């Protein structure tokens, strides 16, 4: 029942959700257990290694389908409604992702394709040039930025230069976030 | 401890928790090499160095929390609470080590075989071989040790992985 | 031979015409499995798998012609009149598809370009900006809904709104669907 | 039967077609490779030229059937109607299921079927019938049980192989 | 019954044969220890218990049906109707551990090995022992026995054969 | 032969290069099934079926002519001589097989694949068209003088082309 | 000579400038085919056909003069002398296809590609297909004219101008 | 003027590589016998006087092995390499040579090595499975590689494109 349960949630998953959901586990997967990930189920049984999902322990999944936006498999398959999650991860201590790391997929689901073009012109200098190709998009830059110290929660200096060179919705969410 | 708790942990690690195990053991068991995990689990028992928590703490390093539930029937906080308070079997310095080695894909990997094949020549003949090896051959080579990360943080540093870079630099500044 | 017959069929469907194809089955084969589905070959055999697909069950495969306006190729590859289809349909229980995505094709053949980019436009306050791209027609887009359960069986009301925002028909269709379910 | 022929059909296999033989003669002592399986087969007495024609059809390998024993499919065919099977329908069915699964599938398969056995062994990447013969020694599949196989491939959206399980079933 | 066919026997069989017709035998020969099987077949014969049946039941036991065809001009189902109609001389219990011996690989044999030792130590000093030599030290320890197989049911339990442990829950419902 | 050129030619084919080799001595060497292109080469020299106008040959029908040029110190009218002189290594059916292959791309290998597992079962399917063949071979489906079902199947997907020269090598026999 | 050099060299060029430096060190390389840039300048390397000039002429091939300054500290006119004094890694036959090369769109290499495939899959490259004739011993520093005749076919004189100008050396 | 205790540190915590390589090192100076373990070489070395605190510092640093050169015997790379330059040398240069020389091939090298060499021995006395050192050793049995003898050695690492290592057979020869 319950493996059929996850099945089923990760049948409705496509590679773009998939690299959502990988994005917002770098907290408590690490990059070597990442990179064979190519479906939801290999997701899902890493955080069962962790205990972070269980049948007795859905928060984790909860989360992660509520930030991806995908209320629809949190209402058919997990029997969750918008508002219950809304009203559970912002009571204190609840949350098992960190702001940062929500304010990233944010700010990754808010921008476009010439938008990326942008973004990613902006970062021809700290980033080396065969990194910035356009097989990437804007979740990969941000992780090759957290690997090379010029973006994280003290460091939003770079992330901020280039989002007010780009938009002002994004510095909205950067400094709603901050505060 | 008895056989039974061994077996079940030896059929539950897959490869790459083999060799994790081993190089975290390499410090307790250091002048023999064991071929397997069994084999080491006999080895570090024969020694006296893996009571329950010994073997706790061993499944606590390679991340497999199941397994602390399942065959040890503990927790998470219980195997962190009996480190706090009593002595690590593995040292910092081989949990630093398994913290570089979890955080580094096959490509950063390869780059860092290359930087420093500059050092040394083809260590092991297999061109596919995971940061753990690697280092294993550095301590063959007396070119890494917790008093000497110079080379391991500029090498870390010319892959752009300046966040491991500081990891090591946070460990130094605990001692 | 009928993986001939299939083929010739497939070879007659155009990327749109299988972008059709792929969202009127949506309740019968998930999004994992339907991203590499590419040519109309793909979406055969996953039909075959599901066994909604056979040489003695071509059901599915006529009613995914139908809806998609492609009588040409029922009447020529398949030997099927555009009556019989309609009376097949309209006996109770022999229509695999819901109402619901008949209901939201067929809405989506009537919104035009400018009526897209307009019904873009009105969804700017609960669907992400990346998902309002140039590049999604309007199927995608209720996709999009349907992920945020603004969209459904039992929540109607957006697509009202937006649609009665746009053109009456729309919304004569919805109600339609709506008494009828 | 002579071992110039055991020769030439376990050096015209494939290591695929290899592993299949095996495991379809696991009902017929648990031979480590396929020479050694025919020669065992011949020292029963259960290796005629009609034995390994049979062996032959079952892997799918018809080139063989005519050059090696100078057979085709309907001689082979007419030979089954007429003698017993050294291969039961069981293992021809198991068979053809994984000859009709990817490796997704498998994996998919494998989750379900982790929950109702546990999965014990770790292997590198394990096929349909390595994990079939798993669940074998569990005895969570039999000739007469295949109920657990019926439901995963059904949860799987392989209906064609719940198909094929559910004509077998009614065959006995 | 002749020496010539207890001659041909003793030549015509294997390492593995020759091991596993004395395992069977190790309940007929209880006063003696035969090192080879000449001698086995020599006491089997002064006690009277070798006749042509019981030598072509000893034949049919090791799989050696050319034996049989050759030596004793036998068939499958001559030697099955005369296990049906004459008692046997090698009781179902040899049988089903030669059985349980005979669908063990390497692997599986190596942890029995080890659980047996959380039970029983070292044993002999050889890693490289068989199925039977297993049950043989057990037996010396009085640890099985017809009517104590739970322990080796557990143990074919922990690795995973559980056919084998169907197979002895059928013996002792055979009782 | 000498293994020195055996290296050569080995190292500078690349992996279509290599499929093809193999697949082409499929029948030279029907019994065994080699891993890689070396040892095959190896096994045709051991078996005396490698002499230097035969990996002339080899060399030819994988139209690579630049290591004719720089390893044998051969041109293309010479190994064409050869082949007229002398018998052939490989048969006329798998130069066809290949010349086949070459003109198809993946939506005909799937379109091709799609027709024919009807006829073959349905047990991968991202397989290249000497993969489809040799797996026909080993079903008993195509054969030197068993064309036609191979031969339909091109026709029904609009390659009349390929069609055309199945029929010129039926004529050729 | 130094892996750091190679390392920093590979992670600094993208891939367009990977693929041209291959086909450019086919020529050294004739024998073996590097999958990636890595590899080939390791091969360069271990075959002692690698010094410091013979990077500083694979950079200026590909016009990355900013590498050449950081990585290797040399100029425009000091790589220029030092082509000048020592022999040339890549013939000037490689240089000039990839120079016809950059100066083709899709559509021009389709079109060769159409009137090539008479003398001879879908998505190549100009320089793909400088290998494939190679490959048949159809194009050569001394067999040029049907590439020429081909470039003409499609208006692009311009090339075939360049073909001219580099028969003409 | 060595311990067993000694011995048993070095033998237990050397692998497979390395023991070989010790064995191949040291077929030189146990001409007679081939050790089947690496232990039963060093007792026959400290039997014949060939094993002092120098002679095992030199065989740890010929296999790469410094943490053994500092655990077990208590010394640095300078401390025997000073040692190598004050008294003679256990291992001849040749035999280091060789070792380097397979340290630096990769598993395909080796391979294709083997494959070139095999027309100049027979099949059944190496197979794909063996080492370089493997390779030179049957090769000195048939007189094919030696000190004096290393133009085949040479012109196959020139057929594999290892340009480097003929020159370190050609420094090698330009020593003697």
């Amino acid at each position: 029942d319950f493996s059929r349960n996850l099945y089923d949630i990760g049948e409705q998953l496509d590679s773009e959700d998939l690299a959502s959901l990988k994005f917002l586990s770098l907290d408590y997967i690490p990059q070597r257990k990442q990179e064979p990930i190519k479906d939801a189920l290999m997701l899902f049984q890493r955080l069962q290694e962790k205990r972070m999902l269980e049948e007795s322990n859905l928060s984790f999944l909860k989360e992660l389908l509520f930030r991806i936006n995908r209320l629809d498999l949190l209402i058919t398959y997990l029997n969750t409604r918008k508002e219950e999650m809304e009203r559970e991860l912002q009571t204190p201590g609840r949350a098992q992702i960190s702001a940062y790391r929500v304010m990233l997929y944010q700010i990754s689901e808010e921008v476009s394709r010439s938008e990326l073009r942008s973004f990613k012109g902006g970062l021809q200098e700290e980033i080396s040039k065969c990194k910035l190709d356009d097989d990437m998009n804007l979740l990969d830059i941000f992780i090759e930025m957290e690997k090379r110290v010029i973006l994280g929660e003290g460091k939003l200096d770079i992330l901020k230069r280039v989002c007010a060179q780009i938009n002002k919705s994004l510095l909205k969410i950067i400094n709603d976030y901050e505060e | 401890m008895s056989a039974e708790v061994i077996h079940q942990v030896e059929e539950a690690l897959d490869t790459d928790e083999k060799e994790m195990l081993l190089f975290l053991c390499r410090d307790v068991a250091i002048d023999v090499v064991p071929p397997n995990v069994r084999d080491l689990l006999d080895i570090l028992r024969e020694r006296g160095k893996l009571s329950v928590g010994d073997l706790a703490e061993l499944l606590y390093r390679v991340r497999r929390f199941d397994l602390l539930k399942r065959i040890l029937k503990m927790d998470r906080k219980a195997v962190e609470t009996h480190l706090l308070r009593n002595p690590h079997l593995v040292s910092d310095y081989r949990v630093l080590m398994a913290e570089i080695g979890e955080d580094l894909d096959k490509s950063d990997v390869s780059s860092l075989i290359f930087l420093m094949k500059d050092y040394m020549g083809r260590g092991k003949i297999s061109k596919e071989k995971s940061f753990l090896d690697l280092v294993v051959e550095l301590e063959k080579l007396n070119l890494v040790a917790p008093d000497q990360l110079d080379l391991l943080e500029k090498c870390l540093k010319n892959i752009h992985r300046i966040d491991l870079k500081t990891k090591i630099q946070k460990y130094k500044q605990s001692v």
